């Protein structure tokens, strides 16, 4: 329900050109509703969220680039 | 004329054959990674090393 | 996730959680007989506009609130 909500108020936020302001919701989690999170005071860094889909997008393309394994049994 | 050599011997045939199913069997273990559709191998040795 | 933690610092079990998620998404895919470089391509280019969105459209410049944003971005890690 929060994710279909919240889901719903961005929907507005990229179809509506006066409606911007709610690009700015997000959870708030002690009362289980959508909050503006920018005057909640709840940031993060641009850093954060970019270098994690970079970096996450790299590691899950070399997993994707596998379809064969070859395991070499211990010489021991 | 009619029959040549007999060949008595069948070791020959026997090892040309375990040879060509050898390689045959090399080239069809690597021939899913040939082309731009190719995918990629996942090897880990027997120290542990993983090489993709 | 010792790649984020050294590089950002913050957002480590994000990364680990998305990733994971990534993976398993696309697994579903080739499932359905789509080839991984398809996947793959497709993967790329969402991350490559994702971060362009991001850039252009979610970011908040910190000179607008003073003192108070490193705070709150203070307490929210
Ligand atoms: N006060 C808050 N209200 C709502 N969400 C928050 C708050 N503080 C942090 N979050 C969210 O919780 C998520 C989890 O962050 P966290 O797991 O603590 O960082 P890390 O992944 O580095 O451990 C963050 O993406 C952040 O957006
Ligand atoms: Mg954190």
């Amino acid at each position: 329900d929060l994710v279909a909500k919240l889901r719903a108020f961005h929907n507005e936020a990229q179809v509506n050109p006066e409606r911007k302001n709610l690009k700015w919701i997000g959870l708030d989690l002690s009362n289980g509703k959508p909050r503006d999170n920018k005057q909640a005071g709840v940031f993060e860094p641009t850093i954060v969220k970019v270098k994690s889909l970079k970096f996450a997008t790299e590691a899950a393309i070399t997993i994707l680039r596998i379809d064969d394994l070859i395991k070499l049994h211990p010489e021991s | 004329r009619g029959k040549g050599a007999y060949q008595d011997r069948d070791k020959p045939a026997q090892i040309r054959f375990s040879n060509i199913s050898a390689a045959k069997a090399v080239a069809d273990a690597i021939r899913t990674s040939l082309g731009p559709k190719g995918m990629d191998k996942m090897i880990q040795d027997g120290k542990g090393d993983v090489t993709i | 996730a010792d790649l984020q933690d050294k590089e950002v610092g913050d957002g480590t079990t994000s990364v680990v959680i998305i990733a994971a998620e990534l993976l398993k998404n696309a697994d579903e895919l080739v499932k359905q007989k789509i080839h991984p470089t398809s996947v793959i391509s497709g993967y790329r280019l969402a991350c490559k506009e994702a971060v362009r969105y991001i850039n252009e459209n979610l970011i908040v410049n910190t000179d607008e609130l003073g003192r108070d944003c490193l705070i709150n971005a203070a307490k929210t890690s």
